[PDB]
Order: C-alpha cells, then structure tokens, then sequence
C-alpha cells in the first residue's frame, strides 16, 4: 500500500488534471497529498506571515534565517537547520511571554498615552514587547506546522562547502522557467504601489518619496530583465541585496517617512507578503539551474480567446511595446540595429494577430447564405447604437 | 513636391549609410548599445515620470504667520456691546498674548493621562484621543 | 519507514533524471536537425539563380536583398521523411 | 490651489496626454505601417531623383507639353508596385 | 508566422547569417502583394 510513493510525479500530474473539470472525490486526497508533499514551503511563508504580524526585530532573525539558510540549501537544509528553528521557536515564544507581564513600566498610565504615534519606540522596535486582542495565533502555527514537519521527515526520510553545494555541485537539476510567475508578482506590487498611494505619503501630497519607488520598482523590473541570460552569480547577488533592502526599508525607513507605525499600515504588509512570495520562487530558480529560454512572448505560446484580449492589452497601452523591445535589445545578443528590431517586433505581431482571429473564425463557424439571425442583431446592433447616443 | 522631398530623403540616406559601412554578420558592438539602447530607455522613464515630479515640486505646502490681534464682545443681540476688550502684541512676550512655557505643557499632558479609571475601557479611548490630539502642536503653535 | 521510503525516493530521483536527460537529448537533437534542413534549403535556392549580383559586407546594404527567385518553391511542398 | 484641485480631472488630462503622444508622435517614429514598406525600402534612390529633376528643369525652360507627359510617369510609377521595384533595384556597377 | 519564429529561434542560436538572409526575405513579402498574395492561399489540406 505505501509503496505509492511516487508523490513527487502525482504533485504535477493532479494539478493538471485538476486544471479542468473533475468533480470527483480524489481531489481532496490529492490536495492532502500536495500538502503534505510541499510541507517545506508552508513553514517559511508562516515564518514570513509572524514577522509581518510583530512587525519588530525579535523575530526578525526568522524570515532572514529561512531565506538565507534553509531557501539556499540545494538537496536539502540537512535537519540541523531545523533543530536551529525549533529552538529559536521556543526561545521567542518564551521571552514574549515573559516580557507579557503587568508590573515592568508597560502600563496604562504612562507608556501607552507617551508612545502612540511615534512610530519606532523601543519595544516597538524590539519586537512584540507591548490593547492587544488574541493576536499570537501565526506564531502558535508556526510551531505545530515545524513539529509536523519533523513528524513528516522521520516519517519517510530521517560557508564555501555551502555555496560549492549550492552552485557547482547539484546531483539533480529539475529544469523549469518561472519567469512569468515572479513579472506578474511584480505587475501586482506595481499595482498596489500606483493605487494605494495615501499609505506611502505622512487634500495632502504626491509627495516626492512616491516618485522615488516607482522609479527604484521601474528599475527593479529591467534588471531583472536583464538577469534573464543566464545570470546566476548576478541573480544571486540580486536577490540578497533586494532582500535586505526591502526588509530594511520596510521596518526601519518607512515608518519615519510616513509616520505611520508598523502593524498598522496595512498596504505595507500587503507589499511586504506579496513581494515576499517573489523570493521563494526566485531562490528555487537560484538553486535550480536556468532552462534552455526559448525566446518569444509568454502571450503566444497558443492562439486562443485569452491570446486576443492579452496581445490587445499588451499593444494598447502607450511606451510598453517600445520600452520591451528596447530593453530586449540592448542585452541580446542581435545582427540588426534598433530600427530593424522594432519592425520585426510589429511584423511579428500583425501575423499573430491575423492568425489567431482566423482560429476563433473557424473555432464557431456559422452556415453560409443563412440571413443573420435576428436575436444576434439585437444583441450585436443594438448596444453600439446606445452606446454613440450616450457617448454624444 | 511631396513626392521630390521623399526621393531625396531616401537618397541622402542610402548616401549616409554608405559613407560609414559595417561589416555584416559581426553582432553589434557593446559600446554602441549602450550608447544607443540606454538614452532612450531614460527618456522614455522621465517622459513617462515628468509631469509626476512637476506635480510634486510644485504642490509645496506652505505656512503662514501667528495671529498678533484678538478681540472679544459680550453683548445683548441688537444692542450696543456690554464689554469689548483688545490683546495687541508682536514680541510674544507680554502675559496679554505670549506663547506657552513647556512646563505648562507638560503638565497639561501629564494630566490628560490619569484622567480615565481602571474598569472602563471607554475612559481609556478618550484618553488616548485627547492625548493625540494634543500632540499635534508643537509649543510653538500654542497661544494664552 | 527505515526501508522502504528511501528506496523507492532514490529510484524515483533516478528515473526523473533519466527521463529529464533523454528530453533534452531529443530537443536539442529536433533543434539541430530542423537548423540543418533550413540552412540547406535556404542554400539551395540561390544556386538556382545565380544573378551575379554580390553584397557589399554591410548591414542593411544585405537586408535589401529580396528578389523573386527565393519564393519560387510551393510554402508547403518539401519531402523531409521518406 | 494644485490641492483645491481634484485628482480625478488632473490625472485624466496627465494620462490623456501620455495617450495622445504615445499613439501621435512615439507610435509613428518608432513603427512602419507594413504599405509604407515598399516605398522606404527602396534599395537604389537615385533613378527617380532624376525624374523630378527634370521636370524642375523644364518648368523652367516652358516646354510645357513635356512638364506633363513627365509627371504622369511618375504617377503610375507610385501606383504599380511591379515596376518601382524594377526601377529601384541596383544597376551593374554596384553588380560588378 | 513560420518565418518569424524561425528568425526568433536563430537569434538564440547564433547563426546571424541566417538571422539576416530571412529578415530580408520577410521584406520583400510586404513589397510585393503578387507574392503575398501566392503565400497566404490556402494549402491542399483545405482544399481537400
């Protein structure tokens, strides 16, 4: 019976076929399967979800010790590193206790009415030292998800040598391209940043900081256009250097630039998540040597309903063909100048266009010499019609 | 004329190319890509980002003076005033109009916070509120 | 959970990487294959002609080199397989 | 007064412009409708000057029967794409 | 659409002679709509 163990092949073969209709019972075993299988992931993003919720430095070593360690151990994170978790786990869950208490200077009188608004008080910044409802649920999670782990890993399994075994030395290399995953993240970080702008500015101000991030994520986004040729060093470096700075940034720099303190700004956190989200797939791409690449647009790999709508969008708005196929050219390497590049950008994108319109055309065909219906016209002639006389 | 100004304009640059050829099949050179790929890549970031900056740049918040004049009336509605009295003064340092000591502040402060009782959670949120409010000004933007 | 769990994890880590190396294998050997056939075909239509007009070594002067001769074979007619 | 103003008209007039330049002035430099292809890729433009140069010549000199018979072989030169081709490839001594 | 997939896939491996021999041909097409014309009509496959 447990000689089923291929779950490493069933992981990818039931979320396809689960990618269409199947209603059936063996759904939720598969999702428990799935679960259980990719348990490794679900205790570094709890990790990520605690530190959001202390918003302090107590428990600052957990996220950073996840990623640096444990998201950069090739095979494994050799169940040392988790004994190192389990402790540190226990330690902080003890010390928040203990500095949970009534008769230290945290009391009503004086400390809470002095402290309000300023954003990095001490005990605010030193972690979870303060009002509060149950709050502490994620840190409970956090150690019963890292028990079961053990639990899992007994079940069936149990600096240079570091990077040598990270780099140079893979036994196996699972080839996979997740590219598109980590610029649609990034799409929705731009997002959030361009609509909820009130949060990053102390009828109030633009402000001149705001400017600043676009710019920096503006950029953030062509360097990782760059990276794309088989970069790992550059990655690498990337990846560590972006992690300290939004880390730093988020908890030490924005609350004295907005005067908004951490645990409150609830934007920061949805940025803080999502963005944190980007570097798990991004060090599985690290330690996971880079694919072949083939090149041409994730928009046309098929020729479908969502092809259409996605290249419509991708041509409508202005200065983002034109900033792609620039950044496409100065770091490829090409025979043509840049005017030559651009007219096979817009060539190659009118034959998509025709293609693609003509498989929809024969996707629904309709017999010929038929007078067009007339509920067709009603749905089709009518809302044009409404549509000038409002519009005028 | 429309037809003479297109001829000429690719003659002279089939002349242009050919006075400086490149050899072919040689993939273009690093340092002309980053003289050429890199300008329009900023230019079309700060076409893109101007009006931003300009807006920012050009909002700019201001401040305005303290008053130096108050008056006050009492009276009966539809009659001369009963009592009218003035409060001139620019040094800030006479007790007519003169700014606030930060003693007086303090404890002002000090007493706005052990104002509430030991049960009731609503005296504790008024507290907090009066206490926030006051914060907000400065010594420096306090008048007796 | 001594035995049998690392057995069947270390057979499975070999069969994907099996299965992983003859995918490569097979895609690069398709890429080089169909590179050949084009290279060729695109070698044999030229020597049809032969209109004795060269190319100056410059980018642009050689992109302007299109003429009738190099669409003269039916977009679909070529017999690749036996 | 930029603050008594309201977001919504100022981001419409910003996002409005960076439409109308965008699909104006950028689009157009940048892009080559794929008809007007077969008129800038033109391999030789030195057959046609020669056309309008005469018939700036003889403006100048009356003739004006030739001004005319002239200008009409321009014309069907821009509206049969099979001979500009003929007309615009190279000669023999770019050939040899 | 063949021919710009074909000139894409070149760009990756190397071969700029070849990246150039098709672009140029790929001009041509849009100069002259004889031969536009004799590419984009349907295939024995529809027309059986």
């Amino acid at each position: 019976v447990q000689s089923a163990n291929d779950v490493e092949k069933m992981e990818t073969a039931v979320s396809v076929d689960w990618q269409q209709k199947s209603s059936a019972t063996r759904l939720l075993n598969a999702v428990v399967n799935c679960i259980g299988a990719h348990t490794d992931i679900l205790c570094y993003f709890f990790a990520i979800m605690t530190q959001v919720m202390t918003g302090g430095l107590i428990t600052l070593p957990l996220p950073l010790m996840s990623l640096f360690w444990g998201n950069l151990s090739n095979p494994r994170p050799s169940k040392f590193f988790w004994v190192t978790m389990i402790t540190y786990t226990e330690c902080v869950i003890v010390i928040k206790f203990v500095c949970q208490f009534a008769f230290m200077p945290y009391n009503s009188i004086t400390w809470r009415t002095e402290h309000q608004m300023d954003p990095m008080s001490l005990d605010k910044l030193f972690g979870v030292s303060q009002l509060w409802d149950i709050v502490l649920l994620f840190s409970l999670f956090f150690h019963r998800y890292m028990l079961r782990k053990l639990g899992l890993w007994k079940d069936a399994n149990l600096p240079i040598g570091r990077f040598i075994h990270q780099l140079f030395h893979p036994k196996f290399r699972y080839i996979r391209d997740l590219y598109p995953i980590m610029f649609g993240i990034d799409v929705i970080c731009f997002l959030i940043m361009t609509f909820g702008y009130s949060a990053f500015g102390e009828s109030r101000i633009p402000v001149t900081l705001v400017v600043m991030l676009v710019g920096m994520t503006l950029a953030i986004i062509i360097d990782r256009a760059l990276y794309l040729r088989k970069s790992v060093v550059g990655k690498l470096i990337y990846q560590v250097l972006m992690i300290a700075f939004l880390h730093i940034w988020v908890f030490l720099v924005l609350p004295n630039m907005t005067r908004r303190s951490a645990i409150s700004n609830h934007v920061a956190q949805a940025l803080y998540v999502i963005k944190s989200c980007y570097f798990l797939v991004s060090a599985w791409q690290i330690r996971n040597g880079y694919p072949e690449l083939c090149i041409g647009n994730l928009l046309t790999h098929s020729y479908g309903m969502t092809n259409m709508i996605a290249f419509k969008v991708f041509m409508n708005i202005p200065f983002l063909f034109e900033l792609r196929t620039a950044i496409d050219w100065t770091w490829t390497d090409t025979s043509m100048p840049l005017f030559d590049f651009f007219n096979m950008e817009n060539f190659y994108a009118h034959i998509f266009n025709i293609k693609c319109a003509r498989q929809f055309e024969a996707a629904y065909p309709a017999p010929r010499g038929i007078p067009k219906g007339k509920l067709v016209k009603y749905m089709m002639g009518f809302p044009i019609i409404i549509g000038v006389v409002i519009f005028i | 004329e429309n037809f003479y100004a297109h001829i000429f304009n690719i003659k002279c640059a089939r002349q242009f190319e050919a006075a400086y050829p490149a050899p072919r099949g040689i993939p273009k050179g690093k340092l002309v890509k980053y003289m050429m790929g890199f300008p329009i890549i900023i230019g079309v970031v700060i076409f893109i980002f101007s009006p931003l900056l300009l807006w920012s740049l050009l909002n700019q918040i201001g401040t305005i003076s303290m008053p130096e004049k108050v008056t006050l009336r009492i009276s009966i509605e539809g009659y001369p005033p009963l009592y009218e009295m003035e409060a001139q003064g620019s040094n800030h340092d006479n007790a007519e109009l003169g700014m606030i000591k930060p003693d007086q502040l303090a404890s002002l402060n000090q007493a706005l916070t052990d104002s509430y009782t030991t049960r009731d959670t609503n005296s504790i949120l008024r507290s907090r509120m009066s206490v926030s409010y006051l914060k907000g000004y400065t010594y420096e933007d306090i008048l007796i | 959970a001594n035995r049998g769990a690392v057995l069947k994890n270390q057979l499975i880590e070999k069969e994907m990487k099996e299965q992983n190396e003859q995918q490569k294998a097979k895609f690069n050997d398709i890429r080089r294959r169909t590179e050949a056939i084009r290279e060729r075909y695109q070698k044999q239509i030229e020597r049809g002609a032969a209109e004795r007009d060269f190319e100056p070594v410059t980018y642009g002067h050689a992109k302007r080199a299109g003429d009738y001769y190099m669409f003269k074979y039916d977009p679909e007619n070529d017999d690749l397989v036996e | 007064f930029l603050a008594k103003v309201f977001k919504g008209g100022v981001i419409a007039v910003y996002l409005s412009v960076i439409l109308v330049v965008g699909r104006g002035l950028v689009r157009g430099i940048f892009t080559t409708s794929p008809s007007t292809v077969m008129f800038t890729e033109l391999p030789n433009a030195d057959h046609l000057l020669k056309i309008c140069l005469d018939i700036y010549l003889v403006r100048e000199a009356k003739d004006f029967m030739l001004e005319q018979d002239l200008f009409a072989k321009l014309i069907f030169l821009f509206r049969s794409p099979a001979t500009l081709i003929e007309w615009t490839r190279m000669s023999k001594k770019k050939q040899e």
